[PDB]
């Protein structure tokens, strides 16, 4: 599936996979994040 | 439009009013006989009289028949259809040779509808049925329409309750009504009534300008060709076939016919007016026996348009026979059919005019004693190749700094670049 | 009869917002003190002002 | 005046065939001038074809190029009217991708054929005088008509509801109601809708009312031909084939089943055959395996009157190496007659000079008309006619109301004929392509 | 590692060789000779990037090896990636699911890019919370807001099942609904996950963004996805048929008004057809009035026949190309390479295949290349430099050039030996 293209074009955008490929997690925050494991009123 | 093409400098048959050819103008040089000929077969596209008159320009090559044919389709304008086709395109794939053709001819014969629509637009203030007592009874249903320009309301027909709430039509929301049907139509929230805070994009619309009655001229061109195709297949069936793949169809005479008689009904209830054009068939020799004898009929029908066909090939054996020669590779049943303007070889002094008349359009500064030189390589080889130096030169210019050609530079792109007839010098050797 | 023909008043016209922060044409509003802004800065500045309220009531 | 679709075309001015009760060819009658033996002939074939006792006879107008075979061939359409049905095609039109050639001359035969179905129906004509709709929130409704001789009130079932609320049906609507299937249609308005009401922007005509009783038995016309058919029952969606022409080999089972039906349909009331008439312009075109299957096709009784029109003389039959008259093989000449036609003479190229000038309007002198005579014997007809219309715009061009022989001389000067282009182009071969 | 593009037949020419006067420079960018005929594709290169001028076509004429394609090959290279270059071979147009006219058509069409510039106004950011009227609450790294939602919205969050924590894009201009990804977190963790799950940071900046992006595309990909419903589908099978005339027309008018807006640009680009005789007389007397198009690429060919048979003719002609389209183009002519040129072909060729070679290596095998042809010693490089690394050796001797001149023949002792036993072969 790596190499699955005609399936993409029903399920992403060049500019949205720009945005995942600048946003992606990197090892150092899921190590963060497994290592870690707002009342609203109306002024 | 922006790039420079091998015609772009033609902006006409360069005629004055009494019908003669000027020796230079709108770009044409000479051809004063073959000018003046295209000249009244403009008139006669123009005048819109007669159908499948055939005219026929031959001639050596670069001798500006297919110039001519674009001044011509010029001097018509853009309102006149001008369909430019090359014999090699009736061999296709899909259809016949003879659909093709016929195809070709229905895009030549223009129409152009008139629709005038009446409609009441603007943003719904108030939908207060009125109640009455029958001779809850209501009589009729007033709406309130507000733009920009100001406020009406309308004594609308009561029937009209039906479709208000099948729009869902409310108060604030911009909406239209046409005058023969008396459909609401709903177009959205107007957006004044639009917060930055919620998220919805169709459902807003801007105030309507203008005045709530509003009479709209909404003017189409069209071809017949164009009715054709939408009448041949209109668009689960739709899902297969916009599925497959759409292809081509041999339409019918029963459709054609069909549409000639809509058309006709059309243009005597005047919503439409035909705009009968030019099909023009450059390298007519590509086709076929079986072509030119379709066109044979075509020709004589009373819907065709004016053809305008080109060929140089000389006494050359018509394609798809067998040793049957012809003065064009034109049968000659068709050649009684169409008129021939001859066009001749140009002196060098016009191809100094032609040339000079290029590099002007490439917008290229070209010397006295350089143009000199390129006409006199014109005179020579072929005037096409003597105009095709002109930009290769320019850019050698740029190189070496100058901003107009000489003649040092046309003589290295001479040097750099050869015609067709020293390369057969260098291939016999 | 008055299931299909509600006599609807017509919508209000919404409340123009305005940044407190800028004074700029409100695009947002923050979902916890429910007051508009128009820019990250002004974003900052009411939650700081938010918690300086919430620690001088309570 | 206006431009209409049909513009004066190269057979315009042929309005028929000429002929007189006996058959005898005017001079020049119907825009008919000269063939006196070929329209003679052209009117013999064509009462037998409206006689349409005979399946399968074919006649081929042979003759030189430019003696008016297509003019005959156009005159027989126009005398035999658009009842019975003319399919001209020209023979390169068979040659298609979408099927095979004998299948292409098959659907051209069954074109020619109509069937003339007719069957009677329940027609309610009136003017709507009141209707009332109630319905919930089963329908109920009522519906009065008038026809100046009765006023009828009539309760309505649910579908004719149905029907009316789709029509929009209303108060001085002259509609027409099909007993047979409940479909609606409305002739017109017989008076304004109420003024009070905006919108309604229309003031069109009001048709007069209706006239005796309500409900007719009224017997309908309707023609088809056996292509249509065809067409229709080749498929559950054959009917968009008739447009599209995307009609493939039509399986011959179909094509016996449908030849059956309609046997019986003329055995019985239901319908009428009306046999037509195929021209195959320019039959030299066919190759050796269709004017094969026009041998047999004829000898159908279903097949209709082939006209057919070359001016070959002995050349090759095309897809083979061997020559036969007309290029027809002599199988299929033995199954036809051949019709002649004859050069004119100046007096008929001035008279066809004449009615052409007379069709496209232009004016023109007794000294133009001698000395374009003179150019159409020595050129062409058609050159001659094509400088009809060339000459026209030159005189209008120069704001002269009769053209004259300076434009003639004008319009020969600038538009070559097939002679003189020839020479010029042996005068300068070298410069054309391959000699 | 072997990736998917490897030493072939042009691997070593990386550009035309050219300096900035255009002066053809001996030995560079891989490019050996042929100083007139670069020169000449150094000319028709600028031409290109100029791209004022539509349709002038160009066909590059001379014998066998005499570095027609190498001269194309160095043109395209030294062309940008961004200019569209499209390389065919005659034969290529010759289909069963199109004409030839439509294969040319195409060609040219993919030749001329397109570049489409649009701005967009969307809202990216984290979803916090969701409430069914109704109500969403986005957040970024800066920022946090909340929405209210009409009733086609909350149909739309709805239907793509948004959930606290995910990234969504909404663009504000028709409506629609993106899921970039969900966020992770220390309690999305789980021990197996979905195909479609993407992990992805929270947005950072500001939730309403103005996007400046640009398409780069080509009018033949235009006229495919306009074709029909999902022509973009045709983009990678290519069923695309014949593409109606209304449809080309329609764009080629519409690509005229957004250049006029400024909304699109026009980068005309090459078309190289090489073994252009290859081609029929309709597909040159197309070709004739194809190049007089406005929206026409700049049109390179490559030949190498004589006065020979124009191809679906009887009739000679030079270079197999009627006199119509020979007139309508320049000729870059290509000369026979000398002994040193030869060998510093063959030097550039050991230099890119990665051989060393002793002098009289090269010496013998520029004498066997000059004998038999260019191409041959070219394969007899890698061929001796395959027999030298079977014996363990680490340069290529003439030992072993005189071994693969006896392995492998050429085509004069290969015929020689041929009509030697003409008795066994058939159909002589
Ligand atoms: N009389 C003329 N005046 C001005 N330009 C001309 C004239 N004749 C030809 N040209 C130009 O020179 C070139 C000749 O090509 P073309 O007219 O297509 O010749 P052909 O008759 O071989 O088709 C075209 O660019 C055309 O615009
Ligand atoms: N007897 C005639 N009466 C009137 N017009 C004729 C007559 N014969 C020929 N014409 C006209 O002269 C032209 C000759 O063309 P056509 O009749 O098609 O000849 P053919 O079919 O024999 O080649 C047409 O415009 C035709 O209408
Ligand atoms: N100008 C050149 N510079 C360097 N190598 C060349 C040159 N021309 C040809 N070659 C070499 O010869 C082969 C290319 O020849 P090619 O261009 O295909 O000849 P043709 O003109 O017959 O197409 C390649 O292997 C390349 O190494
Ligand atoms: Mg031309
Ligand atoms: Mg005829
Ligand atoms: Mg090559």
């Amino acid at each position: 599936s790596m190499f699955d293209l005609i399936g993409l074009e029903n399920k992403i955008t060049r500019h949205e996979a720009e945005l995942l490929s600048k946003k992606k997690i990197p090892r150092k925050l899921m190590e963060e994040i497994s290592t870690s494991a707002p009342a609203a009123a109306k002024l | 439009t922006q790039r420079i093409a091998s015609h772009s400098h033609v902006k006409g048959l360069g005629l004055d009013e009494s019908g003669l050819a000027k020796q230079a103008a709108s770009g044409l040089v000479g051809q004063e006989n073959a000018r003046e000929a295209c000249g009244v077969i403009v008139e006669l596209i123009k005048s819109k009289k007669m159908a499948g008159r055939a005219v026929l320009l031959a001639g050596p090559p670069g001798t500006g028949k297919t110039a001519l044919a674009l001044a011509i389709a010029q001097e018509l304008g853009s309102k006149v259809p001008f369909c430019p086709m090359v014999g090699s395109e009736v061999y296709s794939t899909e259809i016949k040779k003879t659909e093709v053709l016929m195809e070709n001819f229905r895009r030549a014969i223009g129409l152009r509808i008139k629709e005038t629509k009446e409609v009441y637009e603007g943003e719904v203030t108030e939908l207060t049925p009125c109640e009455t007592e029958n001779p809850k009874t209501i009589s009729h249903v007033i709406i309130g329409l507000k733009t920009a320009k100001g406020t009406k309301q309308l004594k609308l027909d009561p029937s009209i309750f039906e479709s208000l709430q099948k729009e869902r039509v409310e108060a604030g929301d911009v909406i239209y009504i046409e005058a023969n049907s008396g459909a609401v139509k709903r177009q959205g929230r107007c957006d004044t009534y639009a917060t930055e805070f919620d998220l919805e994009a169709e459902e807003y619309v801007p105030l309507p300008k203008g005045d709530v009655h509003k009479k709209k001229e909404i003017i189409q061109d069209v071809t017949l060709h164009d009715l054709d195709v939408a009448n041949a297949r209109p668009q689960i069936l739709s899902m297969m076939g916009q599925l497959m793949k759409p292809k081509k169809t041999e339409i019918t005479d029963k459709l054609r016919g069909e549409i000639n008689k809509v058309v006709n009904k059309y243009i005597d209830q005047g919503i439409a007016e035909l705009v009968p054009g030019v099909l023009f068939v450059d390298e007519v020799h590509m086709l076929d026996i079986e072509c030119f004898t379709y066109l044979h009929r075509a020709l004589e029908s009373s819907i065709a348009p004016i053809v305008i066909f080109a060929s140089n090939r000389g006494n050359c054996v018509i394609r798809g026979t067998e040793d049957i020669t012809s003065p064009h590779g034109i049968p000659l049943d068709l050649l009684d059919r169409v008129m021939i303007i001859r066009t001749m070889l140009y002196t060098p002094q016009e191809m100094k005019q032609i040339i000079k008349i290029r590099a002007q359009t490439e917008g290229i500064n070209i010397s006295e004693e350089a143009l000199n030189h390129l006409g006199e390589i014109g005179t020579k080889t072929t005037l096409r190749y003597s105009v095709q130096l002109l930009t290769p030169a320019n850019l050698l210019a740029k190189i070496n700094g100058k901003d107009s050609i000489e003649k040092e530079h046309v003589e290295e792109i001479s040097e750099l670049f050869y015609d067709a007839k020293s390369s057969a010098k260098i291939l016999a050797d | 009869f008055e299931e299909w023909f509600p006599q609807g008043r017509p919508p209000k016209v919404p409340v123009r917002e305005v940044c407190p922060v800028t004074h700029r044409p409100a695009l947002y509003r923050d979902p916890v003190t429910d007051i508009p802004y128009a820019t990250a800065r002004a974003f900052k500045i009411i939650r700081e002002a938010y918690k300086k309220y919430i620690t001088a009531h309570g | 005046d206006v431009t209409r679709i049909e513009r004066i075309g190269a057979h315009s001015h042929i309005r028929g065939l000429g002929l007189d009760d006996a058959l005898e060819p005017r001079q020049a009658s119907q825009g008919m001038v000269g063939q006196l033996a070929a329209r003679r002939a052209a009117g013999v074939v064509l009462e037998m074809i409206r006689e349409g006792k005979i399946a399968g006879r074919a006649v081929l107008i042979a003759g030189q190029p430019g003696t008016g075979k297509t003019a005959i061939a156009m005159g027989m359409a126009q005398a035999l009217g658009p009842d019975t049905p003319f399919t001209a095609i020209a023979g390169s039109e068979i040659f298609s991708l979408e099927m095979s050639k004998t299948e292409a001359l098959t659907q051209a035969f069954r074109r020619s054929i109509g069937v003339r179905i007719k069957e009677e129906t329940e027609i309610i004509e009136g003017e709507v005088v009141e209707i009332q709709i109630d319905r919930p929130a089963s329908k109920v409704g009522k519906l009065t008509l008038k026809t100046t001789e009765m006023e009828t009130i009539y309760d309505l079932g649910t579908k004719m509801i149905e029907s009316l609320t789709k029509d929009k049906v209303q108060a001085g609507d002259v509609i027409t109601i099909d007993k047979a299937t409940g479909k609606i249609s409305k002739l017109g308005r017989s008076f304004t809708r109420a003024r009070d009401y905006d919108a309604m922007g229309s003031q069109t005509k009001f048709v007069q009312c209706p006239d005796g009783e309500l409900q007719k038995r009224k017997e309908v016309v309707h023609t088809v031909s056996l292509h249509e058919i065809d067409v229709i029952n080749s498929r559950t969606q054959g009917f968009l084939a008739l447009f599209s022409g995307d009609t493939g080999e039509i399986k011959s089972e179909v094509r016996e089943q449908i030849n059956a039906k309609v046997a019986e349909w003329r055995e019985e009331g239901k319908a009428e055959i009306i046999p037509g008439v195929l021209f195959i312009d320019e039959v030299h075109m066919l190759d050796i395996e269709s004017f094969s299957f026009l041998n047999r096709a004829l000898e159908s009784d279903m097949a209709p009157v082939l006209i057919m029109a070359t001016n070959r003389g002995i050349t090759r039959i095309r897809g083979t190496s061997y020559q036969s008259p007309h290029g027809i093989p002599i199988d299929l000449l033995d199954r036809l007659l051949i019709v002649s036609t004859t050069p004119y003479s100046e007096k008929d190229t001035k008279q066809i000079l004449r009615i052409r000038c007379e069709e496209e309007d232009v004016e023109m002198s007794e000294d133009a008309y001698t000395v374009l005579t003179r150019i159409g014997l020595e050129t062409s007809l058609r050159y001659a006619i094509q400088l009809i219309t060339a000459a026209s715009l030159v005189c209008r061009k120069r704001k002269g109301t009769e053209v004259q022989v300076d434009d003639i001389k004008r319009v020969y000067s600038l538009f070559l004929d097939e002679s003189r282009s020839t020479q010029y182009m042996k005068e300068y071969q070298d410069a054309f392509l391959f000699n």
